[PDB]
Parts: C-alpha cells; structure tokens; sequence
C-alpha cells in the first residue's frame, strides 16, 4: 500500500485580466491511491458546477485530475483549491496566485 | 480497446 | 512518433458496491474516449470531436471490451486480495496501462501492457513483446501462467495490429488538429524575494503537445543545478503550461537565460530578463 | 534561416512637393520599423512592440540614414527622369530593397541590393555581392559607374557585418515571438455551387510564419489542375490566412484531400470533408 | 512604367459571428503604381477610421496595403472595400462574402 | 539601414 499526497496547483487557463471571463484550474497530480477531494472556493465559499477530467495516471501510475471552472479574475475576489487525501490529516487550501 | 485474456492467476 | 494508450484503472468499495472501473483513451497527448462503469449508461463515449463520427458498430464493440475487461478486473482483484491474504473490506486498485506508439513511417515503435496493484508494479511486457516483466513473487507466479497460457502472443497480436491500424485511423480522423503544435508563449517574470536576491519565473503557455524542455542556462552554456520546475500542466483548452524558476542576487539578472525547447519551435527560445 | 528586409520606395510628385519616401524594415514576416516622408516629423519608428527597448542613438542613427537615402532617391529620381527622356510633370517611382539572410549558425546566407525603376526591374547586386545585373540599358550606365566607384564593395561591407549582425541582435530582442511557430489551423468548407458540383474550400487560418503549402491533390496528383488559390493575406494579428479551393462532381467529394505544409507542422496535415 | 491592377481581397481577422466584434480586411496587393485609394463601406456609405498598414511591396516590386476596421458581422448589414486606381476606370467595389 | 552612396547616373 503506497501512499503519495498530491501536489496542487492552483493557476488560470489564460493570463488573468480583471472583468476578462476566463478557467480557474486546480490541477492534483502525483498522489496514491485515487480517492481525493477537490474544491474550488471563492471568498472562502464553494463555486457549484466545477467539472474535472477523467481520472488517469502517469507513468508511476501516480493520479492526475483537472478541476475546472470558468471564473472572472479580479482584484477583490480571492480564489483558492481545497484538497483532501488519505495522506493529509486536515485538507489543505492553496489560494491562486497569478504569477504561479 | 482489448480485454484481457488470463487472469493474473 | 504518434501514441495511442488506453489507462485503466479498476477500484474496489467492498460494502458499497462492485469496483470501480474506469478506462481513458489518449492519441498523443489529447484525449478521445472514455469508459466509466458508474456512469449513468456505461459505455465507450467520446471526449474528442472528431470521435463523433464513428457509427454505431464502433461504440457497441468498444463499449463490449471494455464491460468484458471490467469483469476481468472485478475477477483480478479478487484473486489478488486473496493471494496476499488481504482483508476482503480493504479497498485495492488494479491499474492497467496499455497501447502502442508509431514512429515517422506510422509503423509500431513499442508496444505496452503493464499492470499495477495498489500502486506499485505488478507485471509488465517487456518491449519484444514476448517476454513480461514480474516485479514480485506474486507477478512471478502470474508471469509463470501467462507465459504457458501464451498470453504475450494475444497481446503482441493487438500491439502490432488493431492498436498500429486504430492509431494510424485516428490519426486520419482528427489530422487537422492532432497533427497541430502550438509553440509555447514563454516569458521571464522577475519577483524579487528579497533585497538579496531576486526569484526569475521562464514561463511557457499554451503549447501542444505536451512535452517542452525548460533549462536555465546561468553565464555560459552551463545548465543549472538548483531549479524549481513544475509539473506540465494542462490549460483546459487543450494546451500546457509550465514554468521554471531559479533564485539570483539582486543586480545578476543579465547572467541567466531561460531555454525552451518544443515540437513548434525549428529553433530553441533564448529568454533574458531586463528590468 | 531568417531574414531582415527593407523596403524603399520614392514616388516623385512633380507640383505637390517632394518625393515621398517611405522605408519599412522586416524580420522574417513581421515588421519593426518604419520612415515615411509624409509624416508630421519624419524619423524612424519602432513598428513592433520589442523595439520600443531601443535607445535614441539607435533612432538617431537610423534616421539621419533614412534622411541621408531621401536626398539619394531625389538626386536618382531626376538623374533617371532626365536620362529617360520623361516628361517633367509626370511623377516616377524608384524603388529599393536589401537585407541579408542567415542560415541555422546564423551567418549569412545571401545578401540583397536590389533597384526597380516605375515598376520594373533597373539594378541588382547579384549573389557575389561583387557585380551587377543591369536590366536596361539606362542600368548598364549605372552599372559601369557602379563598377568603377565600387559601390559592391560599399554595400557587400554592410551585408556582411551589420545587416547580420543586427539581424541576430533583433532576433535578441524580439525573440520570444520572433522565433515562434503558429501551426495553421485547418478546415475544409463544403458549399455546393451547382446542382451538378461543389466548390470545396480548404482553410489555414492564423498561421506564422507565411510560407505555407495548400495543395488539394485527387487521387494522388500532386496538385490540381482547375485550382483557384489566393494570395497569402494578413490576419493583423500577425498571422496569416490563405485557402484553396476546387470544383468537384457530387458524391466524389471525400477522394480529395487537402494538404497543409507549414513551417510549425513536422507532419503535413490531410483534410477530408466529414458531412 | 509598369502599371498593375490591384488585387483585392475583402475578409475579417478570425471567423465571423453575429453579434460578435471582429475586424474587417481590405488586402491590396499586386499593383503599380504605389498611388490608391481604398475605402471600407458599411451598407455602402463609408466607416470611418479605417487604418492602414505601412506601405511595403512583395518580390516583384508590386505594392501591397492592408486596410482594416473593427466591425461587428451580422447579416442585413453589408460590408463591402471600395479601391481606386490609374488603371481602374471607376472605383472598384468587391462585396465582403463569409466563405471567402 | 545602408545610405546610397553613387547615384544611378
């Protein structure tokens, strides 16, 4: 029984531009076994309909997931990717940075 | 896609 | 080269119900098909545009494979849990990995059919297609019965037949996109961490395929020891993006140049930073 | 290989006032300065956006030499019209380009000073970069001077050295997108002229840099003999949109296929229509 | 004295939606001499701030102008380049066709 | 950018 945690990143499909519509992604990748939990928040609270990718694994048979959804960037809303795995014993919350 | 044929044992 | 792969990954919920089985097709780095046996009508669907022409006897065939392939992990996993003497309520994964890759004449490179059990390598074929790789004692076993069974033949057969002629189809199918590169939209970004030393982020956005090769080449041609590289990742549209960053002192950026290596670019990227 | 370019032309306007001279400066397609006479002040000006880095020596330099070519133009302009014959009233364009283009070490390949005369070809340096080809006999009298003064050497000098080397010093700057590729993006578009036949159009859209090949090729013929294909035309963007199209009989529409060769796709692309 | 006609071809920047803001494209290339006159129509009367590229020529010493506005497709209304020349008897009006 | 140096004529 391996365990890996899951590496986060946090990043948008396209440079962010405030009041420009655009993806925000929380990639996990990297993590064993495949249950994980993925959130996307807005100002602390939960934005509905993310969709993420079909579930896959690299060449370590490590997971890959992409969670998605279509945000408008600005200046005052702060967005950030909740994740929980059997490797973390409290979730773990990545905010977005736009130069990351 | 292909199924596979024996099992692992 | 061109690749065609299938990643299949069967789960079980002792308690809540029979494993979960879910397989993924890619071409290249883009994604056609998938198959997930918790969804609401399981069967062989396609996530690329071009797979939308199909006819009908293609999904029907694709979508028996895959339900006779689920009953094959639901019988494997089993068997596995029994082996080790495992606890029947644990929950266990069975991965498998399989497909072929075509080089320049669009004739087969190699061929892959590996298994993995809770993660770690179980059994694999070897790249002659004759031969498997066992990474236990219990794979030892396993590769001991497929090799009197004949099971390499079977899957040599696929690898160098249905999987080459599948491949070198969807290829013809989706030409005017998967052929496509996208050469990366790379930048230098300067953050200065301290009044020290200054952090330099090389960017490459929205690139396909996947693979690229970021190197930060400090004074002369010397590569660098100490770099953060993040893992590719995909846009969500279809492209990647990846970054390297390396950490320099204040008044030292015209030493470093960032180096981007893709499909797209007939030359290699040479990035400076000038504030 | 990659190529710096400028484009000189002086058109008399005998009554209105004096010549207007206009030099725009292209690197490989994409083009980064300008002098046009007719401007409020007449200077060089940066036409890309990695050329505002550049300092006022280098746009002092450059446009004392764009004002030193205006009286050259001038003094052509009426030493061909006199020779010529040509009425004085009647306005005449001179026309000129040279630049140099490197190969994959990025040393030279071949250099260019090339005149046009009202449109037609007048003088031209050839490949040595040491004699003359004379078009009329008005250039053979050019040429003769040419030979004797030697002006090849005068010109070969700056070809040789500072056309290349600022061709890689630009290719410093602009670099990042400079050196990218944007692979077309293909389409074929089916829109049935008759009630006998359809024209099928095959797209590339977006594409950098300009050369490209669209051929639509029936049966394996290479190309088509009733073919229409227009010229390669500015997006604006710049990238580059052309397509091709063909006449076909109803129902035969899928033997033809359409071929895309672009500097960004290490494999042509094959275009089908799919109704 | 080489004199030729120009080559005009009337498109926009990326494919045409309704209701979607694009640009509009009058290419002129192929003529001699440099002097033209092109004009960007809007069911037939004239846009205004209509820019132009920096006059250059291809290889065979023909000039060629890219002249361009931003325009918003939809189907009553018709978009059309009007081109003058020495070697045009009258203005040269080339309707804007979609598939073209 | 290379001035012209002898005119045509």
């Amino acid at each position: 029984m391996i365990q890996r945690t899951p590496k986060i990143q946090v990043y948008s499909r396209h440079p962010a531009e405030n009041g420009k519509s655009n993806f925000l992604n929380c990639y996990v990748s990297g993590f064993h076994p495949s249950d994980i939990e993925v959130d996307l928040l807005k100002n602390g609270e939960r934005i509905e309909k993310v969709e993420h990718s079909d579930l896959s694994f690299s060449k370590d048979w490590s997971f890959y997931l992409l969670y998605y959804t279509e945000f408008t960037p600005t200046e005052k809303d702060e967005y950030a990717c909740r994740v929980n795995h059997v490797t973390l014993s409290q979730p773990k919350i990545v905010k977005w940075d736009r130069d990351m | 896609y292909q199924s596979g044929l024996s099992i692992v044992m | 080269p061109h690749s065609l792969r299938y990643f299949v990954t069967a789960v079980s919920r002792p308690g809540l119900g029979e494993p979960r089985f879910i397989a993924v097709g890619y071409v290249d780095d883009t994604q056609f098909v998938r198959f997930d046996s918790d969804a609401d009508n399981p069967r062989f669907e396609p996530r690329a545009p071009w797979m939308e022409q199909e006819g009908p006897e293609y999904w029907e065939e694709q979508t028996q494979r895959a339900k006779s392939d689920e009953q094959w992990f639901r019988v494997s996993l089993r068997t596995a849990q029994r082996y080790y003497n495992q606890s029947k309520g644990g929950s266990h994964t069975f991965q498998r990995m399989f497909g072929c890759d075509v080089g320049s004449d669009w004739r087969l490179l190699r061929g892959y059919h590996q298994f993995a059990y809770d993660g770690r390598d179980y059994i694999a074929l070897n790249e002659d297609l004759k031969t498997w790789t066992a990474a236990d004692t219990a794979a030892l076993i396993t590769r001991r019965k497929w090799e009197q069974a004949g099971d390499a033949e079977y899957y040599r057969a696929y690898l160098e037949g249905e999987c080459v002629e599948w491949l070198r189809r969807y290829l013809e199918l989706g030409n005017e996109t998967l052929l496509r590169t996208d050469s990366p939209k790379a930048h230098v970004t300067y953050h200065p961490r301290s009044q020290v030393d200054v952090t330099l982020r090389c960017w490459a956005l929205g690139f396909y395929p996947a693979d690229i090769t970021l190197t930060w080449q400090l004074n002369g041609e010397d590569l660098t020891q100490d770099m953060e590289l993040v893992e590719t990742r995909p846009a969500g549209d279809g492209t990647f993006q990846k970054w390297a960053a390396v950490v320099v002192p204040l008044g030292k950026e015209q030493n470093y140049t960032c180096h981007v290596h893709h499909k797209g670019l007939p030359e290699p990227l040479t990035l400076r930073w000038k504030p």
